[PDB]
RNA sequence: UGAGGUAGUAGGUUGUAUA
DNA sequence: TATACAACCTACTACCTC
């Protein structure tokens, strides 16, 4: 009557040569793979959005829960799963002015450009002009820059 | 895995071991099963 | 899409990894609309979003959260997408390989160079375009593992014609094989469950043919105690277009891309991974005007 | 060097039956290795043993 | 664009057969 | 260069969240 037949879930190489099959399982209880010693930020956007990136980052710096806790596995912080330090003092800021905004963003195909020119060409310059070291870039869009 | 059931020293021999060899999380889950079975007392997210 | 697209293609031509993160989703309490009601209620996800954010962001700063072990040793994989750019109506292509050798070490990057096909229709590769794709993923597998490869997995959302699969076989070394397999991920069939008010289980396959089947890569996992999709389940088809091989592994191998996706913290995929990223890719790569030699690594695009 | 003739026994009593043993085993030209003849003193209980 | 999914709405190519 | 039809292909908006 049509028989079906059945493959196996694969399984996925955690830490210490360690298998599992759920990703947030496996990350809880052995951790990632390799040693990256820490994560060096940079922010760009309003004051606000640093603020708001600040105070995420010290939620998560600090265990979460759920309402089921089977189907959606708990947070058992960045440092207690990862190993790696990724915290908000280590912030490169570099602030977008309202004024600039207000300006610059009231045709929507050269606003769509403009807006991209501006934090590309910010980001372009910190990576070219500064001395300090930003492994990935953060860029915090304010409610107006998406509607 | 390289050390062989009949290989062990002559001071545990006769006891039954707990299988860690193939995945950490099932011999952890026995070892519990154990303690709860032996009422190992704990003291409590758990 | 056209602030995140251009974004990342400019950043591209510099080489600098970028994450986006709009204000609503970590500050969603504060963004109220209609009487006091966020727009989106993270109230019972919070932990899922901080593992989600934090997996990315470990990510693309040079560290892998895990890797795929039960691979056949020994093969690449392809995936090939088409992206139509109306700015000729042409067809770009791009691509996605991955293959694991030398210490259980799995190499996922993006073979791009995107080959465009100036038709209107005509989703397919002409000779030329087909030699320089293959040419140049048979090198890179080589330069990773001093060898060439025993075996090529290519698939793709579209089928395969006799002129692509011709230049393939020219460029392919004596002792390579290739194998195409085609995924088509809307073809009506569905598999109620008389008894039970749940979907069926992940996992299962109809072998219709002895080169077709379906696999059903969403529905119920044991382990989660919930379902991966809503409503009913869908069905993916699978078919080896052209080349020999055996139904099953194919099967395997579709399940075992479908587990790995580093741009999220989920149990699995409804579609493999490889042509999710090479869409992306493709997306980016055609947001741009013209970039000379794109980089391969996926923290750029993602 | 599978020559010796091991012999096991209870430690308080079942000692006379082995040493008669062990000394007959020995007259008679074999090779026996026991706890009460054998196993000179400062050694390791078990390691000699096994 | 933190992500996943389900649907809807539009078009287009090929293959005959026509004029 | 178009009317009608099967078989495939992509591309947007809008709504849920187990
Ligand atoms: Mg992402």
């Amino acid at each position: 009557m049509k028989e079906l037949i059945y493959i196996e879930e694969p399984s996925i190489l955690f830490a210490h040569g360690q298998k599992c099959t759920d990703p947030r399982d496996g990350l809880a209880l052995f951790g990632p793979l390799n040693q990256i010693y820490g994560i060096k930020s940079g922010v760009v956007g309003t004051q606000k959005g640093l603020q708001i990136f600040k105070s995420y980052l010290d939620k998560i710096q600090k265990p979460i829960y759920n309402h089921n806790n089977i189907t959606r596995p708990m947070f058992p912080g960045f440092e207690a799963v990862f190993g790696c330090k990724w915290e908000s003092q280590n912030i490169v800021f570099k602030e977008i002015t309202d004024e600039e905004i207000r300006r610059y963003l009231f045709s929507t195909h050269k606003r769509t450009y403009d807006l991209v020119t501006l934090f590309n060409d910010k980001i372009i310059t910190a990576n070219k002009n500064d001395e300090e070291r930003v492994d990935v870039w953060f860029v915090i869009v304010p409610e107006e820059i998406y509607k | 895995e390289n050390l062989s059931y009949d290989d062990i020293n002559i001071e545990i021999v006769r006891l039954n071991a707990i299988d860690f060899k193939k995945s950490w999380a099932k011999g952890l889950q026995d070892l519990l099963d154990a303690f709860e079975k032996q009422n190992v007392p704990k003291k409590p997210k758990s | 899409a056209q602030f995140h697209d251009q974004l990342k293609a400019r950043l591209l031509e510099h080489t600098i990894p970028t994450q986006i993160l709009r204000e609503s989703t970590l500050a969603w309490r504060d963004f109220k609309n209609t009487f006091g009601a966020p727009i989106r209620d993270f109230s019972k996800i919070e932990g899922h979003l901080a593992w989600t954010i934090s997996t990315a962001a470990y990510y693309k700063a040079g560290g892998k959260p895990w890797k795929l072990g039960d691979i056949r040793p020994g093969v690449c994989y392809l995936g090939l997408v088409y992206k139509k750019i109306e700015k000729n109506p042409q067809n770009a292509c791009c691509a996605a390989q991955m293959f694991l050798d030398n210490g259980d070490g799995t190499v996922f990057k993006g073979e791009v160079g995107p080959w465009y096909n100036p038709e209107k229709g005509e989703y397919h590769l002409k000779p030329k375009e087909a030699k320089a794709l293959l040419t140049q993923a048979l090198e890179s597998y080589k330069e990773q593992n001093k060898s060439y490869p025993k075996e090529v997995f290519i698939h793709a959302r579209t089928r395969f014609n006799d002129e692509e699969w011709n230049a393939f076989n020219e460029v392919t070394p004596k002792n390579t094989n290739l194998v195409g397999v085609t995924i088509t991920k809307s073809k009506p069939l569905k598999l109620y469950k008389t008894e039970g008010a749940f979907p069926i289980m992940r996992g299962n396959a109809y072998i219709v043919d002895e080169k077709k089947a379906f696999l059903w890569t969403l529905g119920f996992v044991p382990k989660l105690q919930s379902t991966l999709s809503m409503e009913v389940p869908n069905p993916i088809f699978i078919e080896i277009n052209k080349g020999e091989a055996e139904i099953q592994q194919v099967l395997k191998d579709i399940l075992a891309l479908t587990k790995l996706n580093y741009n999220a913290c989920i149990y699995a995929d409804g579609e493999p991974v490889t042509l999710r990223f090479a869409n992306k890719i493709g997306e980016i790569l055609t947001a741009s005007t013209e970039i000379k030699t794109p980089p391969l690594a996926f923290k750029y695009y993602i | 060097m599978r020559n010796k003739i091991f012999i096991s026994h209870a430690t308080p009593e079942d000692d006379d039956f082995t040493r008669w043993l062990s000394l007959k085993l020995i007259g008679l030209g074999y090779e026996v290795w026991c706890d009460i003849l054998f196993l000179d003193k400062g050694v390791d209980f078990w390691s000699t043993i096994e």
